[PDB]
């Protein structure tokens, strides 16, 4: 049940979410966190494999 | 600002500084930007009015080697 | 007289060259957000795929130049793309500039292949699969070709735009000419005028990528 | 003088140098076009070759004519 | 296309004989502000744009010495 | 902060509305055209601006540029809205999933 | 001395101190050469 | 050539080595593609109950 | 003087010789697109050969340029 109003609290930030015009990529990095670029397995400009690029 | 001020007071008290005169070109270059280039659904102008203005400063410092051109004499 | 457009510029006795030099990174803009204006929306896109034409080829250690070839692509071919307009001082018809720009990144692909990959980068003197009998004087033509390298990069950029722009300027002349003689001659000279300057166009920005894609193999081959 | 003659004759000879460029350049995209019309899915790695030879073709045009714009408008 | 005339038959026009008795008069008012000193009370922007203005006429001006000649850039001779 | 919908109402390329509006007041609407050509006429005739070679080139290049506008420019446009529009919705297709997550789990 | 530290080096550090190293030697070359060149005259 | 008058050298080189090492680079390192959204929808690994 | 002028006259010759090196490194890289559009997996030896070829064909430029920098600035 802990887990079930955790999972909710969650739902609200994700439906809480600024319109994405107005998003910086700051932003976008905290609302999705798999977008942060790995600065450490790529340190480097443009910090990602130059295929995904 | 200037086009509201019509006394020499106004010059004499805008700063002068180093500090001053770049605070001064980077306020003109953000009012540009905001103004022609940083809008949605924006259009070439913002673009072909900086190069005709590099245009005619190139112009003018490529004179003195124009003037030694001139078609007529007077 | 001629070779006035190619003078060192100066305005009311100052330096104005240092003018023209910065000015093409002013010509990008750069912005935090996500859903941004269409010029910078054009100009990400055009980066995007410069980067992954260019550095696609590398393994990672080659890969951290990524930052510094497409910055140089980007400034090089923006500052050609400015020569074309008239009455302007293009910075790369200069050989100083340019020798600027390829004997720095040269010598330091060269010296990072010699630091590490130092056995395998004195070993590339020579292709393996050569005979004996003159493996030696073979190596001394790849010496002399690897210290050529420098030169002729700064040298492939210099003349492609000087002569390009000579070119050009020279037809000016010769439709003006005929511009008080016969005027059907005049406007072929002028058509021949104007698909000069498309191919003008198409050549700076192959010289760009050109002298990019050269400094990215010599790096290539060098880590 | 005889000094700025054999100057002009000599910028002549070295500008005919670019003759080996011209033809060089003119092999370059017709083998591009025949290796095109064989395979036409290696486009960007036949036009990256394409760039790659060009350029050493004009880098070799190139210094004949600066020694052209060298021994004349220079020494 | 054909509003250039219009525009040009409904601005740019030599003075009519009935208006340069209006012209005279009008002359009598400015360079009466002048003899005042009223043209020290005029702020920044009608003063350049009558400054414009006589940029214009003195263009026309320009202009009417090359229908002399004529011929446009400098002298035919 | 969101983004104006527009620029700034330039015409010819070179001219923003700003100017006509601000010597139609005191000169008409044919005012800036006089303007514009009596400048032109002084600056070629006292000779300020040599007509050479550098004019034909000039010519040249700027034919090459309106006609490259006035060709190719309506795809770039609308090529930047696409990618724009293309953005926007991949993001919000990642909204949705992610919801459909959560209410799932 | 502040922001010409802020917004100009520390964004660069990664690149000046540790890839660019070589670049630097190469331009010390390049300052030999010029230096040499314009000397010859 | 004027190329060639090496006494101007110094005012080309420097304020390229300036925007080209530099300022370029900036107005790059300020340029960043973010990853895609890749919103899973599947990652639900809770238990079983301890039955 | 006459001397001087000849060495210009033959310096312009010698490096008429460049348009050869610059035509056999158009052929080379022609050929390398060829060969690769027709086998595009032996991509390192294609290569490797290709810098050969380049080399051998700079190698013949070199000595021509260097023939014209021999008897213009030092004979």
């Amino acid at each position: 049940k802990a887990r079930i109003v955790e999972y909710e609290k969650e739902m609200e930030k994700m439906k809480n979410l600024i319109p994405f015009d107005q998003m910086t990529i700051e932003d976008l990095n905290e609302a999705f966190p798999e977008t942060k670029l790995d600065k450490k397995k790529y340190p480097y400009w443009p910090h990602q494999p130059i295929e995904n690029l | 600002e200037v086009k509201l001020g019509e006394l020499p007071s106004w010059i004499l008290m805008r700063d002068f500084s180093p500090s001053g005169i770049f605070g001064a070109f980077q306020r003109g270059y953000y009012r540009y930007y905001n103004k022609y280039i940083n809008v949605k659904k924006g259009s070439i102008s913002g673009i072909t009015m900086v190069l005709a203005c590099y245009v005619l400063f190139s112009y003018s410092f490529s004179y003195k080697h124009l003037k030694h051109e001139r078609l007529r004499k007077y | 007289n001629l070779f006035a457009s190619f003078i060192a510029p100066t305005i009311l006795g100052l330096p104005a060259a240092v003018l023209i030099i910065l000015f093409p990174p002013l010509l990008i803009p750069t912005s935090k957000y996500l859903i941004n204006n269409r010029l910078i929306t054009t100009q990400q896109w055009l980066i995007k795929l410069t980067s992954k034409q260019m550095m696609t080829m590398h393994n990672t250690k080659g890969r951290t130049w990524s930052l510094m070839l497409v910055s140089l692509i980007i400034f090089i071919a923006t500052t050609n793309l400015l020569g074309l307009l008239p009455h302007s001082f293009t910075p790369t018809t200069q050989l100083s500039m340019n020798l600027a720009m390829a004997i720095p990144l040269w010598a330091g692909t060269v010296i990072m292949g010699f630091r590490s990959k130092i056995k395998n980068a004195l070993a590339h003197f020579l292709p393996q699969g050569t005979p004996t009998p003159l493996i030696p004087m073979l190596v001394i033509i790849e010496t002399i070709s690897l210290l050529i390298q420098p030169m002729a990069l700064a040298v492939r950029l210099t003349a492609n735009i000087t002569a390009g722009h000579l070119l050009m300027h020279l037809i000016g002349s010769a439709t003006l000419a005929m511009s008080t003689i016969n005027l059907p001659s005049t406007l072929i000279i002028f058509t021949i005028l104007i698909l000069l300057t498309i191919l003008e166009i198409a050549v700076a920005l192959i010289q760009a990528y050109v002298f990019t894609l050269l400094v990215s193999l010599y790096l290539h081959d060098n880590t | 003088d005889i000094d700025t003659a054999a100057k002009f004759i000599g910028a002549g000879a070295a500008t005919v140098g670019v003759a080996g460029s011209g033809a060089g350049i003119g092999t370059v995209f017709g083998s591009l076009i025949i290796g095109y019309a064989r395979n036409p899915s290696l486009k960007q790695q036949l036009f990256s070759y394409a760039i790659l030879g060009f350029a050493l073709s004009e880098a070799m045009g190139l210094f004949c004519l600066m020694v052209a714009f060298l021994i004349l408008f220079a020494m | 296309l054909a509003t250039f005339w219009y525009y040009a038959k409904v601005e740019l026009v030599p003075p009519t004989p009935a208006e340069i008795p209006r012209a005279i008069q009008s002359l009598k008012k400015i360079v009466n502000s002048a003899q005042t000193g009223s043209f020290k009370q005029l702020t920044v922007k009608e003063a350049v744009l009558n400054g414009l203005v006589a940029t214009e006429v003195l263009m026309w001006f320009y202009v009417g010495e090359i229908i002399g000649k004529r011929g446009i850039i400098g002298y035919d001779v | 902060p969101p983004l104006p919908e527009y620029g700034g109402k330039v015409r010819y390329g070179l001219i923003p509305e700003e100017f006509f509006q601000f010597l139609y007041p005191k000169t008409g609407v044919t005012g800036p055209y006089v303007l514009g050509t009596g400048l032109i006429l002084y600056a070629l005739s006292k000779e300020i601006y040599v007509i050479s070679a550098e004019t034909f080139t000039a010519l040249s290049v700027l034919g090459v540029m309106v006609y490259g506008i006035k060709k190719y420019g309506p795809f770039v446009a609308d090529f930047a809205d696409k990618l724009n529009e293309q953005k926007l919705a991949q993001l919000e297709e990642a909204k949705q999933a992610s919801i459909q997550h959560i209410q799932n789990a | 001395l502040q922001s010409i530290i802020k917004n100009i080096w520390i964004p660069m550090k990664p690149y000046y101190t540790k890839v660019y190293q070589e670049i630097w030697i190469g331009m010390g070359l390049m300052g030999f050469i010029v230096y040499k060149i314009r000397a010859a005259d | 050539m004027p190329q060639l008058n090496t006494t101007v050298w110094p005012t080309m080189i420097t304020p390229m080595l300036l925007t080209l090492f530099l300022i370029t680079q900036l107005k790059m390192l300020n340029t960043n593609y973010h990853l895609p959204p890749s919103p899973k929808p599947m990652k639900m690994k809770n238990y079983n109950k301890p039955w």
